[PDB]
């Protein structure tokens, strides 16, 4: 049902890499 | 091989046509080998954990998905070449500006190096980013010499959306693949029955990955 319960985690605060 | 040509000609149009792009022989053989070795001296030492989901409920993880990976910056001691890596990845995304989709990349996650380790492991079908929270393009190199998936499995099934086929990426030696990461591409990890390695990176659209910070930050 609900897909995020089964998508790959990622860190969302954290900062993030920049190009 | 060069990034411009490799982009502009192949990656851009290989992505708005199918959603999906695979790069054979992306490094080289050496290389490969270099990155395989970090791999398996990050997996010798124990740096390896349970591979985690986004939303966390009454299930484990391993129900879902069997693989256990750690996350590299690039700038570690002894993942020099896995950085090497991540920078002919973004060298391509970057010579990709404005000609991937609608998207404006700016960012990325750091590198996930996965492992199933054999035994069955896989992942179940599954979004990458299935609401939202910024991915646009999924990008994964694929190190295993001598894999030979009709025997130990571990085949990538894409579905893409409203094709008449889908797609199998084995993950072969010195491979990279790039597909869109949103609800178009729907995939499943079928099984391993030997130690499958990978090294995935998720690229941000910007307004996106905005709005799902915004989201994160207020609650």
């Amino acid at each position: 049902l609900d897909l995020e319960t089964l998508a790959p985690y990622i860190p969302m605060d954290g900062e993030d890499f920049q190009l | 091989l060069p990034a411009l040509k490799l982009a502009l000609e192949y990656i851009v149009p290989c992505m708005n046509k199918h959603g999906i792009c695979v790069v054979d022989d992306f490094l080289g053989k050496e290389t490969g080998q270099q990155i395989g070795d970090e791999v398996r001296a990050l997996h010798d030492t124990g740096k390896f954990t349970d591979g985690q989901l986004v939303s966390q409920k009454s299930d484990s993880s391993k129900d879902i998905r069997g693989d256990k990976i750690t996350w590299i910056e690039g700038k570690e001691p002894g993942c020099e070449t896995i950085g090497l890596l991540m920078s002919s990845m973004d060298d391509l995304i970057r010579h990709c500006n404005g000609k991937l989709g609608s998207y404006k990349i700016n960012g990325r996650t750091k590198a996930m190096v996965a492992c199933y380790p054999g035994n069955g492991t896989g992942y179940v079908r599954h979004v990458d980013n299935p609401n939202g929270d910024g991915r646009c393009v999924t990008c994964i190199y694929y190190l295993n010499k001598d894999w030979d998936a009709k025997v130990s499995g571990g085949i990538l099934r894409i579905f893409p959306e409203g094709k008449a086929q889908f797609a199998d990426i084995e993950p072969k030696f010195d491979r990279l693949l790039f597909f869109w990461s949103d609800r178009r591409n729907p995939h499943e990890v079928q099984p391993a029955y030997a130690t499958r390695y990978a090294i995935s990176v998720w690229y941000f659209d910007a307004d996106e990955r905005a709005r799902a910070k915004v989201k994160y930050l207020t609650g």
